[PDB]
């Protein structure tokens, strides 16, 4: 009689690689490397992604013509612009710390939109109807950003103005403001009366003082002139004050700002869908337990750990010998 | 083969085998078949079970990682952002590829080990009643039956 | 006869992890993973920390009237900062490049302060005795910064001041200094006469011009208007020059430091205590010859390696299996 | 056991031996006890010394690691200064855990293998002159006095 | 009759060492840490490198009078700055932005260098042949930058300038110029009459305004005056306008970019010699398949690793045990 | 060594064999000489070169890196930028030094490993045959010509 000593085999052709052999089939293995999404922009914590579409964050916060439907929207899981959202400031000019208020509204879930300064009954002395450029056009006819208001002197007359606004949301409330350069000094008294006008801006923290720089720069958008936009962060219970004699882009709408750890903004062109997950890449969602995914280094939620290996594949089993 | 066991004194392994990795043959004049050994191939099912879990474990959940803009002045800290970015893209990939490679090189090893063992612990078993054959075979004298056959698998055997 | 071969085994209750297996007791082994402390803030090198207590840095340079105590000290192993370092610029405005500042304290050991502009004898055509506000206190009374000095307008009077100073220390010296905004022209009349006023500053690499920004912001400290703060390191042999036809708060001392990089700022609420150590951290100081530490991240002087690990225990024995 | 003694043919360990890591038992005529192998031993120590101190040299020393303060306008610098603080902190405690992780499978395979090479030191010197009876143990066949089992342990038992 | 099984030995004495055990002689084995380099600057990519030498960027980009020998270099592989590269701004003042000009460079393989301003017919109604000075001296006599134009008023007139140029190079377009700040009101005048003057220049996304700072500066190159450098990057197609009422040193010649990525600006006094090579450090080039080099950080073309370590060698062979 | 073969139960090498790591010496009644196995020695070297291509392969290339300037008010990211650079040096200089120490380890075990294997293969083929002398030895005692000692080589002996 005999008794033998031996190992199994199967039909296995999984194969993985060592430091001295490579190519090494084994009869078990696990995948550790996720390459698999649906391709879709899903919804993470149950709530809807926010898509810029053709605008970007300029133009949503400022309030650009073409972004009337980003509106409504004050809550959202990310923010996501596609290779398109191309309408931010339709009136040239430089949006200071730009890229500061993107990385701040990165850890922004939701505001509270609110009309800090009411067009009608803010500016007693001021004209409030006129503010319309060809330059942010709406449906053909001239206009301007819905969150801002661009005032002018009322019956040949600027007035300093002076309004104040008490921050009582409880929270950071981000305003926004623009401060407007005439290409000519006529344009200058033509909008303003005033001829050496200026624009301040002050809160606990905040303290700018803005001059007309009136000159004809390089029409863009068929604009000599030029339009500076700022914001700031009102914290809870401060003061924010503007006080101007011309030049002053208005504040018009505000927003109380709420603070949502883990969020951001990407760019992708994959279509929002009626899907729900855990982990949201630029290229579509992930659903998966494994350690590793090969697919984006940008991602949102609870992710696998981003790598850039084709294979990763752990032996877990022995060397495949069945010898048929 | 490290162990000289697997691919080594003990060629091919047996598809008949389907109940574990490691186990014995057997050719009794009652008949034939195949057995694989608990005590083995569940300690390895544990040892390896516990050795892709501690891998899971070491490499961390990768939570929101969002990019960030730089205007035109800024070039030198995109940069900056962009070496950090890259460097630990790289460190994270070399780490894991270099952990599987070798891991996968310390299982094989481990099955290879594990075989070895078995057939020493039933060479030491039989020593006398049986005549070493190769291939991990063993030629008894005294025809062990049936019964005898489970006896050298569930370690009893202990027969002068 | 006999003879067995066989190996150690004992009380050992240690237990280390390994790949294959976890919670394997051994006969011997070492931690390598220092998690205790004294929770005390000691000296290195035999010199104390200086404790900035109640005050911040800016307090601290500045000479905020709540910070005398710091007056006298000249010299540190490394600076802390507590969660209650609030007394810095008691009169409201911006600190500008503070951070940067801050930066440039991390890399200085010990300074010598020295009266770089005597306030007695360096001022003949101006005000010195009036350079206080209700905004800077002290015992009640109103007070200003110590190292600095408000000048104000004399007998209805503010010439055109020039001030220098050439730098002979042999190393760097700090120098700050500050341009006061009035919230009205009537103030700026008041304090400085001339109504469009201008301060001057200018080394071999230096060179910046102010200008009054009249207006009033929100109250901070009673205050409507802003005190604006600066600085710069003059490099040894080189000039400082100070140009002024009001709203200047001119240089009363600075300070010539001596680099000794190894040193740093921290914030801590442990306590200073009568001790030696080679190793502090924010929470206490370590004693140790371990590689790792999980204590903190921040660490002054010679320490093991940060690491979050809870535990790091290295098997140097056997599995142990007594079998008692 | 990778090598198949410790806690594999070799049961257990014993607490009567205090003088090293491996050694023998011994039973003879004129009494037992036991006896350390300080040769064996004792290249254990130096090499388990060395491995520690070798993951120690390989770990850095920290000195002066401190912070930096960023104004409200800084955002983007100031998680760029995280993003590269918690991404090394991960890099090292992995590092860390990793290598203590895979030294300690070693270092249990490398007291198995030196339990076992012993095994067959003292088994190729005593050839047929005793047989194995198991368990790591040498049933001697010529009665064999401590004069004589000294000689076993110094290899010196030079007899045919 | 016998027959061994044995294993091979030689006479080498290379040593490796392992975990458990330090300096282990073995058979064979392999270097992986390359430690050599022929102290030499050589040519990357085929093409020599640019030796600033005596200049820095500045004063190569602005032409300081001490670097004509740069003049004719429009192609380089790589920067070299030494450490005696001093000549850069000869007139005192402060260089915008310099730092992220030298970034920018990193991929500039060469350049198109062109008049975009000719001298001799841009500014019919202002003077274009005085503006020398004597920190920027040539040959003994006063001068200035080769690639700015230093104007100066007319017949005691100085005329609002406005000078356009269109970028039609099909590429960026590095343009430069200065701002010119005089010590006192008689020099403003003597200069550029008007004693309110301004510099105004704007493109589609640059847009700035300077105003003259009088002061007296300490002395810098025999200076209280100061003259600030700019730069800004003209985008193919865009448009830059230049207007002035005074103090403004105009751009003479600009230079169009060609990038050919992969490069920079290398500090090194090692010469520079007829050679070749894939790798160059500051200290000389490399020729290595090896995996690591300790010669440098520093790095240009394709290197290999650079790492802190002294030794990096693995066995292949065995124990080297001869028995002799 | 992990395998007791090489500086073990073979104290050690033959400058004589220079046709393989693996071999034999062989003391024929015809004559001696030795004799290098294939087999293994080939093996091995393609194991090794394997090895030593993946370290090689991890290790990526380094391309353009220059320093970056910074003025007097950027002393922050200055130090952001330095802390990176030497972050990253520190961890491959770490990862490149540990990998060699712990695959120069395995590499020796591997050698010892194969001379190991070689012994009980040569062994499991002469069984009855010849006699084990040690130092990996075998005394014949059927004589065995230069054309059976060749035959034990390329494992075709066969001769229970
Ligand atoms: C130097 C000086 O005039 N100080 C006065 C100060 C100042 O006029 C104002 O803060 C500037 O706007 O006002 C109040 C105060 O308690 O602060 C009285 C001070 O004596
Ligand atoms: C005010 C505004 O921005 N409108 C323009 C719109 O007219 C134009 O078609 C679009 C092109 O993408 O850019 C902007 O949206
Ligand atoms: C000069 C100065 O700063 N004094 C204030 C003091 O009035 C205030 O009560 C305290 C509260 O933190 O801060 C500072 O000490
Ligand atoms: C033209 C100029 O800049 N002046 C001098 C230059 O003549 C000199 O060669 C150089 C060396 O330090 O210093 C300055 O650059």
């Amino acid at each position: 009689d005999t008794l033998c000593i031996g190992y199994h085999a199967n039909n296995s052709t999984d194969t993985v690689d060592t430091v001295l052999e490579k190519n090494v089939t084994v009869t078990h293995s696990v995948n550790l490397l996720e390459d698999s999404h649906n391709g879709k922009l899903c919804r993470l914590g149950g709530i809807a992604p926010l898509q810029l579409g053709k605008c970007n964050i300029a133009g949503w916060l400022l309030g650009n013509p073409e972004c009337d439907l980003l509106l409504t929207v004050s809550s959202w899981s990310y923010i996501v612009e596609t290779s398109n959202s191309d309408n931010g400031t339709c009136y040239p000019g430089d949006f200071i710390d730009y890229e500061e208020l993107r990385e701040q509204l990165s850890s922004v879930s939701s505001f509270e939109k609110f009309e800090i300064f009411p067009k009608t009954s803010s500016w007693p002395n001021h004209e409030t109807t006129r503010g319309v450029t060809a330059a942010c056009p709406y449906a053909g006819a001239s206009s301007f950003y819905r969150n801002l208001l661009w005032l002018v002197k009322k019956g040949n007359s600027y007035p300093k103005l002076s309004k104040s606004y008490v921050n009582n949301k409880g929270k950071e409330v981000l305003v926004l403001w623009g401060v407007h350069h005439p290409p000519t000094s006529t344009d200058q008294q033509s909008l303003y009366q005033n001829a050496d006008a200026y624009v301040s801006v002050g809160s606990s923290k905040y303290d700018r003082r803005f001059t007309p720089e009136i000159a004809a720069r390089p029409k863009v958008r068929g604009q000599a002139g030029r339009m500076n936009y700022y914001w700031t962060l009102l914290e809870p219970g401060d003061t924010i004050t503007f006080e101007a004699t011309g030049n002053l882009v208005a504040p018009r709408y505000a927003f109380a700002l709420n603070r949502g750890s883990g969020s951001g903004i990407i760019t992708s062109d994959a279509p929002v869908h009626d899907c729900d997950t855990k982990c949201q890449t630029p290229h579509g969602a992930i659903n998966s337990s494994l350690p590793f995914q090969n697919i984006h280094p940008v991602t949102i939620g609870e992710c696998p750990k981003y790598v850039k290996s084709t294979k990763l594949r752990m032996a877990t089993g022995l060397r495949n010998i069945p010898a048929r | 083969g490290l162990f000289g066991a697997i691919a080594g004194f003990i060629e091919g392994g047996w598809t008949g085998l389907i109940d574990g990795w490691y186990g014995y043959h057997h050719q009794n004049e009652q008949g034939s078949g195949y057995a694989a050994d608990q005590k083995s191939t569940q300690n390895a099912i544990d040892g390896i079970t516990n050795k892709v879990n501690s891998v899971i474990e070491k490499m961390n959940t990768q939570f929101t990682a969002v990019g960030k803009e730089f205007n035109n002045l800024e070039r030198r800290i995109k940069n900056l952002n962009k070496k950090v970015d890259d460097g630990f893209l790289d460190v994270w990939t070399y780490n894991a590829e270099l952990l599987v490679l070798l891991e996968n090189e310390r299982t094989l090893d481990f099955h290879d080990s594990n075989v070895k063992n078995l057939y020493e612990k039933a060479r030491s078993q039989l020593r006398n009643n049986a005549k070493e054959i190769g291939n991990g075979c063993f030629e008894f004298y005294h025809k062990c039956d049936d019964a005898c056959m489970e006896s050298v698998r569930n370690g009893t055997y202990d027969y002068p």
